[PDB]
């Protein structure tokens, strides 16, 4: 779970 | 060799690099950047450009005022004053709706399962150029390597229909059947299996709590490795039942692969699932021809 | 997953479908319109010397080709150059020009294949791209009868050459460790200067009966990293094994340069396991092409 | 042993  | 290369045919799109402009937001404390996606008269900017929490985002974005502080977002190209925050996306009209050529849109992107391309603008060390990458997608989850900043990359199906924009990922996933709350044959998976995640222009994203996914962070839960149903059935039939004698549906196909009885009978690839379970480790760590198991359940046996 | 996908970045080429027109001789293949000239592989008119020369008829045969209108091409000025028929365009820039790789058969790495096709869904002819890997004019992109003329590019968009031949399988020899390999199809390229990586290139298209490889498609550095990972996890300094040359055509200079040390006896003694078992989820053949992707 |  991480934004790019 | 060609025996193991899916060699998928993707339709060549005539798109300018300006369809995927790099937007940069720089403050005293941070630098953030992603690509905008110019689709049919509008540029789409994922809102987390301005922050990854509600308070931080709303402050920096400032009802659209923040757009004036972004590089490569000139008023000459975009009508900033008419910017609209729609869900997790910032939509801004082009001043000239014709300046970027329009593209085909997939009518139901999260339902798509199969080969895809990823388009990303890049600077080549002597110009900014459009770059393409090939991979596979299963309901908004793909297998094309990305790095921070690649958000906004545009994902297409092989006929050149826009599926959506790259927006997130993870180093690993947890495997289980969330429908039933049961573990399955993939839960004990020992290798890291990263996720690559898409969001549609209508803010559809295959994650729990899609409305504010970009401000929150949870573990990513998969039921199984990325797979195509027909390809998975073909692969399992080949491993467990070479003469394809009609064998009854094993219900573990649902929990282990999310393949239904209807799908099983429909495709006519019959499986000795007990044989698969009893040789699970060998079948998933040894190649079919020179193809990996994970490749095979995506693309088929390529025979 | 992304862990096993090379995810190669290829510069997008904007080319019209007319760069790769289907030519039909009543046999069919694609021409490649490159920088003012169309290139047509001669075997369009036959795959043996006698058949070709009769049908081509010193250029008369071009009059019997579909999709080769005199309006577009200056037929009378056709030139048979080696195994290629080259004809000038009337308007040399009617098709946009492309970059040319300065030494195509020396290239080793990711490639794209461009092919014109008719799409039944969209009801039109479109240019299609495919991704793969090439080692000195031999690639791994699936082709079918008629796909000759497909145009191969390196990742920066420089033309490498044209797809022209293949085989369902190959014979392995320098015999070596690959001779006993239990099917490995071939896909073969020719350059616009008639360079092709096969024995007897002058008449490869009328006289070749078998394709002989030394090893599976591979990148030298990728192969060394892979073999080091399998046989020497601590990467202790080990001497060059001459079997690297006979089994992989990897030289001593290359071995010393990359600093991936190999215990080749361990590889030989576990050959079957190592070549049939995945590294992560990657196949051995994937690894020696693209590396370990860690 | 085939051309394409």
């Amino acid at each position: 779970y991480y934004n790019q | 060799s060609a025996a193991s290369n899916p060699s998928i045919s993707h339709i060549v799109l005539e798109m300018p690099v300006a369809i995927n402009p790099l937007i940069k937001y720089t403050t005293r404390t941070s630098v953030s950047s992603l690509r905008g996606a110019v689709v049919n008269g509008y540029i789409y900017i994922q809102r987390h450009l301005f922050g990854s929490k509600k308070q931080e985002f709303e402050a920096c974005y400032n009802n659209g005022k923040g757009l004036l502080n972004c590089k490569n977002l000139e008023r000459s190209k975009y009508d900033i004053d008419s910017a609209e925050l729609i869900g997790t996306l910032i939509r801004i009209p082009l001043h000239d709706k014709h300046s970027i050529p329009h593209i085909s849109i997939h009518p139901d992107p999260l339902s798509y399962n199969g080969p895809v391309t990823l388009y990303l603008s890049r600077y080549d060390t002597n110009k900014d150029v459009l770059c393409v990458h090939t991979g596979f997608m299963s309901e908004g989850h793909h297998d094309i390597k990305t790095v921070f900043g690649d958000c906004g990359g545009m994902l297409f199906d092989p006929k050149g229909r826009l599926l959506g924009l790259h927006c997130a990922g993870s180093d690993d996933v947890v495997f289980m059947d969330t429908t039933t709350g049961k573990s399955n044959i993939w839960t004990s998976y020992k290798l890291q299996h990263p996720s690559e995640i898409m969001i549609t222009l209508n803010n559809e994203i295959n994650l729990p709590n899609p409305a504010n996914y970009d401000f929150e962070t949870t573990k990513v839960v998969y039921q199984h490795p990325l797979r195509n149903v027909c390809a998975t059935l073909e692969t399992l039939q080949h491993l467990t039942n070479k003469t394809n004698a009609k064998l009854p549906y094993d219900s573990r196909l649902l929990s282990d692969f999310n393949i239904t009885a209807e799908q099983y009978n429909q495709y006519g690839y019959y499986i000795d699932y007990n044989n698969f379970v009893n040789n699970f480790n060998r079948y998933t760590t040894t190649t079919i021809g020179t193809k990996s198991f994970e490749t095979c359940i995506k693309y088929g046996l390529m025979d």
